[PDB]
């Protein structure tokens, strides 16, 4: 349920780990 | 009905004016005013071309309303034995224009406004006068907007056509339509909020080029303190974005980066600015002199978001002067958002006078990036692979060196290039609107050029060169009824000339006289691979007399050119 | 002898003033009116009963875009953009004290992009009102000395 969902993150979207 | 005044006086003929040009040959305009009504009159001039051998018919109608102030345009040519020997294939060689401006605001709160230039062919305005018009233009706006602006809030819809000159591709994109959205409320607590919002419909002329929908949100929360000394600005935004994309059959059977139907794209922006001030008294170069200084801060972070599942509908990179260097944006639009991690660094000197006024100014600034600024479609073909650090560098200038005398200046360098991105400078002398003196420089490297620019742009001839053009504007009057007006533009990198204009006015009590010649840039021969210039030396008569103008017409004789005459002080 | 500025931007005798304009609901009015604002400048209508109390009138504003330099062709190859912003200042039973600005601008044409060069332009003219408007608050000072030698 991530999909749209992580865009109001900071972090860049090859980040994460 | 014979020789009345143009401006406001009963219906006749206006005096005849000649020309002659080396596109057009000899030409002579008769024009006959109409008073049709108060805020409503028009022009018939029939315009005689030999060359053409023929009469374009033009119409002026100049109308004030409740709605605002409008003027249309409409010229007509039934035949052109230029134009059918140059397109011996087409069906009809008739020439025509389409012109309508107008603006006003009825009831302080409805904005009408309409900008729409149509014309037959491409090569209109290098045959043919440029009054609404230049041959320097490369495309045609058609652009019309209905706003409603209440204080706090408005609304504004709006549609916007190009149609493009050149032929290497006439593909242009057109929004049909926009609708702009911005309310703002100022005391929710500490902090002033604002929300923006937009709808629009993005349609290529070809019709295998995709075609888009785009809905945009924008709230946006700053906190802003200020002291007698400093201030500072926190902003916290959240850009949400959804795009429809249909007619990409085309473009993903031809490229390998496919383009996505349904698209959202979010993505939050923390900002923080921050000004200080320092004063000082400089006596030494004169009692009562102050001198501040200014530093300016801003740091700047937007996440990666990868956008090229996004085609780039309407946005295209940014200069970057001294003011653009805090800007928060790389893009125009909203197709291209670049992640941001940088922190911008600018200091400004002024110097004001003893009674307060500000005689001199001199700001330089830079960008320092600590991540590289990526969208995920990055093209832009750099001098090197520069990332990280200070990239961006940007001065300006401006001093006041006496009530006659003022120079200009701005610099914009960028390591990425390894050369000055652009820069410009100017020297002027002005007594009054007749003693004047100029002198300005323009300069663009070849390397912004090839990346600021499309890959032609940086192959063909005419443009790869860049710009290194210099200026030089006079005019003097003479007995207190002469007036004499020159201007000379020339380009450096090919020892050309680019501009040259000379006018002589003579005015009299109840009538003027102007005679004008102007040798211009006007195309590029695709065969020899050399410029064209066109020249034109043109008389003129005006009758006086009936108002107060009592000028020598130097002004309206510093505008008549492709490179007209701007004041800077 | 640097030191702090210890003065504000806005001269005291102006920190109530009453903004008039023709357009109370453009883009010029809105700038200056935000530029007030954030210096601690309290606004009053045209209608208020109070005296005293200096006025700021808006003029006309002119935005004209201009060919800066051509290509080798003739083409436009920098578009030059200029604002000039015309304002009053009416010192209540003193006189009245006229300012301007000027803001110049410069932008790269690009037909391919034409509509792109269209936003960007629009994104320049709101930066330009920002800037006049900046510009004319720097002015105020100098009034309330042509205010003091009269
Ligand atoms: C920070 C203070 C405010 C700004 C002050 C400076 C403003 C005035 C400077 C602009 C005028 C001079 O502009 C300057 O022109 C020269 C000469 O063409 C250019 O210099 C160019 O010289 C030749 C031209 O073929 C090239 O070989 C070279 O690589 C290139 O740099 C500069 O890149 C440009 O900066
Ligand atoms: C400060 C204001 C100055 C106003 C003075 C400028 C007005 C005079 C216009 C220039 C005179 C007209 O002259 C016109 O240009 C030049 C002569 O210079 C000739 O053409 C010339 O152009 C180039 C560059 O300018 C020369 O390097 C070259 O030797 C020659 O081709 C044209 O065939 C002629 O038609």
């Amino acid at each position: 349920a991530c999909d749209p969902w992580w865009q109001f993150n900071w972090c860049d979207q090859d980040h994460c780990a | 009905l014979q020789l009345p005044v143009g401006d406001k006086r009963r219906s006749g003929f206006l005096i005849p004016n000649a020309k002659y040009t080396t596109t057009n040959y000899f030409e002579f305009y008769l024009p006959y005013y109409w008073n049709i009504a108060p805020n409503m009159d028009a022009t018939i001039t029939p315009h005689y071309m030999h060359r053409r051998g023929n009469i374009m018919w033009e119409n002026e109608f100049r109308y004030l309303s409740q709605a605002g102030a409008g003027l249309m345009e409409l010229d007509y040519l039934p035949s052109d034995k230029v134009y059918e020997d140059e397109h011996p294939n087409d069906d009809s060689s008739r020439r025509w224009l389409f012109y309508w401006n107008h603006s006003g605001v009825m009831d302080q709160v409805w904005r009408f406004n309409v900008d729409y230039t149509k014309v037959s062919d491409p090569s209109y305005f290098n045959d043919f006068d440029n009054k609404y018009g230049s041959s320097t233009d490369g495309y045609a706006t058609q652009k019309f907007s209905v706003g409603y602006a209440v204080q706090n809030f408005n609304a504004t819809v709006s549609t916007k056509q190009f149609q493009v000159f050149s032929e290497q591709n006439t593909s242009s994109y057109s929004a049909e339509p926009q609708l702009d959205v911005n309310y703002y409320q100022n005391d929710v607590g500490p902090f002033d909020t604002r929300i923006y919002g937009q709808a629009v419909h993005f349609v290529n002329t070809r019709d295998d080029m995709p075609e888009a929908t785009r809905v945009h949100l924008e709230p946006t929360i700053n906190l802003p303190l200020s002291n007698n000394w400093g201030s500072i600005n926190t902003e916290a935004k959240f850009l949400a974005t959804h795009y429809q994309q249909t007619n990409l059959d085309w473009y993903n059977s031809r490229n390998t980066t496919k383009l996505d139907e349904s698209v959202n794209r979010v993505m939050p922006q923390f900002k923080v600015d921050g000004k200080m001030v320092f004063e000082r008294d400089m006596e030494m170069l004169a009692p009562g002199y102050t001198q501040t200084l200014e530093p300016r801060a801003q740091y700047l972070y937007v996440p990666y978001r990868d956008q090229s599942d996004i085609y780039n509908y309407d946005s295209s990179l940014l200069q970057s002067d001294y003011s653009g260097l805090f800007r928060d944006r790389t893009y125009g639009g909203l197709d291209r958002i670049a992640s941001a991690n940088q922190v911008t660094t600018g200091v400004t000197s002024r110097i004001y006078d003893d009674a307060a006024v500000e005689r001199f100014n001199i700001s330089v600034g830079q960008i320092y990036y600590f991540t590289e600024s990526r969208t995920g479609d990055d093209n832009i073909t750099w001098e090197n692979d520069d990332k990280t650090g200070s990239l961006v560098w940007a001065g300006d200038t401006y001093w006041r060196i006496s009530e006659r005398w003022g120079l200009r200046g701005g610099i914009q360098y960028d390591t990425r290039l390894d050369n000055v991105a652009t820069s410009n400078s100017s020297i002027e002398y002005r007594r009054d609107e007749d003693r004047l003196v100029q002198l300005n420089y323009h300069y663009a490297s070849p390397e912004y050029i090839q990346a600021t620019l499309p890959k032609y742009y940086s192959t063909a001839e005419q443009y790869k060169n860049g710009i290194s053009q210099v200026g030089a504007v006079a005019s003097r009057p003479i007995a207190d009824r002469w007036s004499i007006v020159g201007a000379y533009y020339y380009d450096t990198n090919a020892n050309k000339q680019a501009d040259s204009m000379l006018g002589v006015q003579y005015s009299s009590c109840c009538y003027a006289i102007r005679v004008g010649y102007e040798r211009k840039l006007n195309g590029w021969d695709n065969d020899k691979q050399h410029a064209v210039y066109d020249n034109a030396i043109g008389f003129n008569i005006e009758l006086r007399g009936l108002s107060s103008n009592y000028g020598l017409g130097t002004q309206e004789m510093l505008r008549s050119n492709i490179l007209p005459y701007q004041n800077t002080l | 002898g640097w030191h702090l500025r210890d003065t504000t931007q806005v001269p005291s005798t102006m920190k109530v003033m009453i903004l008039d304009s023709g357009d109370p609901n453009g883009p010029l009015s809105r700038a200056v009116r935000n530029q007030l604002r954030l210096n601690g400048v309290e606004l009053l209508d045209k209608e208020t009963t109070r005296k005293d109390v200096p006025s700021l009138r808006l003029g006309k504003v002119s935005i004209a875009k201009d060919t800066a330099s051509v290509f080798r062709n003739g083409q436009t190859a920098e578009y030059q953009m200029i604002m000039t912003v015309n304002a009053t200042v009416l010192i209540p039973g003193r006189d009245i004290y006229p300012i301007s600005a000027k803001v110049f601008r410069s932008f790269f044409d690009n037909p391919q992009m034409a509509l792109a060069k269209d936003n960007e332009q629009d994104m320049i003219v709101k930066e330009m009102y920002d800037r006049a408007a900046e510009q004319l608050i720097r002015k105020l000072p100098s009034i309330r000395a042509a205010d003091i030698r009269s």
